[PDB]
């Protein structure tokens, strides 16, 4: 019926898009602010962030194809294809007035098409914790004089022959619990209760495939962006980072600035790459101001 | 802004033979920091690694002080420690406190001032 | 016998440091030694020994915790896996200089070896990995044509037993494809080659060792760092795949800041494998490599 | 050296909804190249992808030539073909071989002459 927990005030809700059902969670009232997730997780992240925009705000949260229970995709999984479902998602609620975006990991890779190709549809915009799909992503390390590398997993999910899936089958909450504690500064927040939940929903097969298709089709998206990005995002931009262990760092502000004309960036000290469970207070805090300034 | 903030303390003055234990604190709670390690300058001496210790807690030493110095971790106190046994005054120099914070496109590294130590 | 003896060859052990070592040796004449890499074992040698052995006395020993060799006592670093390494091969020649030839990880534990030991190592032939340093921290995450070749670095280095516990009951299946992912020549691993690498590295004992020297790599780095103060001397050749999974130009490129004295070779439409993929013209190039000025 | 050569075959005039094949066979065994694709200039525009195969078998095309171009390998003749149906004037360009053989550091580019096809 329900694999996370909805926020009082909220409601779970279905919309079949081009085919394919999404699964998405809503609720206040005003403008609409859609927040979007990113890899190992669905729309639950955001069960803390989504009370205090409702304060002002129609927030709507939803589960990328594939992941959560959203239906798989039926075109494909490049960042083009799943931004035709997320924008129409979106423009069927709020047809006549532009939206605020707010994405996480891959919830960028997926978001950034609709934003650049529709950008007076977008009012604000937040992107945080990942790179936007172009060639900078070749020039991660494979391997790090701290270690195991952050984006080794680029090319582990990207493998062919199913290897991801074949070597996670049967050990997924083992997988998820080490990719979401090495890429976090505050492992405290994952309490077994949050891990399984996580772990349990993708897991299942058709979503742990998918995960991995975003990254298969990380190639085709990263030639997509580099003909849209031809033209700058001009609406007001924050970027969002760890500055702990497991975060993007600086890298998130300095790639924005070749795209967007209009951007401010901070970097959350302690902080890894899961800012709204790690570091909710500041995070809360800066994406509530970023889209309440000038309202 | 510095992501992180270290500050040394417990060096000092000591005889051939005696102990210190030295103290990093962070501005950050510790485990956001992939690898603390502690660092010595003495004069006309290279910059030395002397302990480091990762997340995991995993340690290593420099071979110089192998058996002799220890580092750990000290969570609730949000410290790394140094402790000095059995020091010879070719221990002398400022020990530094680094900080390793990796990011996805490499680690940043981060520095305390370091604290004073003599052995005499 | 994991792997098919070459006739007139034995297979033997010797004790060293506490670690019982296997090996393979034939041949009569000056010593060579030949270090295998990861995922395999002497037995890639298998080819170029029976022709090393008409001018020389061939040694061909498995890795600590590889093949039927024992884990290392000390750790996996290159300096405390060289030091097996280099008085293994002292006893078969304790008064002459011997060769040292080998491929992939072979190269981080015996290089340590190398650079304090120069005078009993008359000739250097180094294939298919770097040497441990900071150049291997550029090494990409994800390219411009998919996976890339050098993820496994951190995938076998991550904490907690990550590569163990996710490839445990796929060992043949993972081998299989780590293999043929870095092969130009995918024809060679046949069923039967496959399986008996496959069967030797799923001994659990020998699937850790396999990560572990990643595991030590960031210190093989460290200790790497202080012994390339002193460069190498003897003659050296590298060898490297042009084809899809080689180190390319980056083998011979990085050689150049170690040895004085260095000749490298890409060979077109190679990977990894060399002595399996591209049998001849490298058997070619390493026997003459050794065979000039004797 | 040269670490692999390619040599295409194929292209020429032919008119508004006909067909072509081309050809590019490869230097060395054809599975020792990680990406075979075919890309085309016109004069006064920009060189853009048209067709890639992966040695997976995985193929990706252009937008333009979706369901109407076809690329294949062919192990055995250690060959690449294109396959070019309904063309249209505006598919007139010199068509490029490009071979992509990814090495640990990264991927080195190689060309072929190019042939040219006119649509008329």
């Amino acid at each position: 019926a329900e694999e996370f927990p909805v926020p009082n005030g909220f409601e779970s809700a279905y919309r079949e898009v081009d085919g394919v059902k999404l699964h998405y969670v809503k609720g206040g009232q005003g403008p609409l602010v859609m927040l979007v997730h990113g890899f190992g997780q669905t729309w639950y992240e955001w069960h803390q962030l989504m009370p205090e925009l409702a304060k002002r705000f129609t927030v709507i949260a939803p589960d990328l194809p594939g992941l959560g229970q959203s239906e798989p995709p039926k075109t494909g999984y490049s960042g083009e294809q799943v931004a035709v479902y997320l924008h129409k998602l979106a423009r069927q609620f709020s047809p006549d007035r532009p939206f605020d975006l707010v994405a996480h990991d891959i919830g960028i890779w997926n978001t950034y098409p609709m934003v650049v190709k529709n950008q007076a549809d977008i009012a604000r915009l937040v992107y945080m914790e990942a790179p936007i799909p172009d060639a900078r992503i070749y020039r991660f390390p494979a391997f790090t004089a701290q270690g195991e590398s952050l984006v080794w997993h680029f090319s582990f999910f990207a493998a062919d022959d199913r290897l991801a899936e074949t070597l996670i089958a049967g050990k997924e909450r083992f997988f998820l619990e080490h990719f979401i504690k090495s890429h976090a500064s505050n492992t405290e927040v994952f309490s077994e209760r949050l891990l399984d939940l996580y772990a349990r929903s993708y897991a299942k097969p058709h979503s742990l495939n998918a995960s991995f298709e975003y990254y298969r089709a990380l190639n085709e998206s990263v030639r997509q962006n580099a003909e849209l990005a031809k033209t700058r995002l001009q609406m007001p931009t924050m970027t969002l980072a760890g500055g702990g262990h497991g975060g993007m760092g600086t890298f998130q502000l300095e790639q924005m600035k070749a795209y967007a004309e209009d951007v401010e960036g901070h970097v959350l000290p302690g902080c890894g790459h899961w800012l709204p469970e790690e570091c909710a207070a500041p995070m809360n805090r800066l994406v509530i101001d970023f889209l309440s300034r000038g309202r | 802004m510095a992501q992180v903030k270290l500050q040394e303390s417990g060096g000092g003055l000591v005889q051939p033979g005696g102990s210190l234990r030295l103290s990093c604190a962070s501005s950050v709670p510790i485990f956001a920091i992939t690898v603390m390690g502690w660092y010595r300058q003495a004069p006309g001496k290279q910059r030395e690694l002397v302990a480091g210790i990762k997340r995991s807690g995993d340690t290593n030493y420099a071979d110089s002080v192998k058996g002799r110095f220890t580092i750990s971790r000290d969570d609730a106190k949000n410290t790394v420690f140094l402790q000095m046994n059995s020091l010879t005054t070719e221990d002398t120099a400022v020990y530094y406190c680094n900080a390793q914070i990796l990011s996805w496109m490499g680690g940043t590294d981060y520095w305390g001032q370091g604290t004073q130590v003599t052995v005499s």
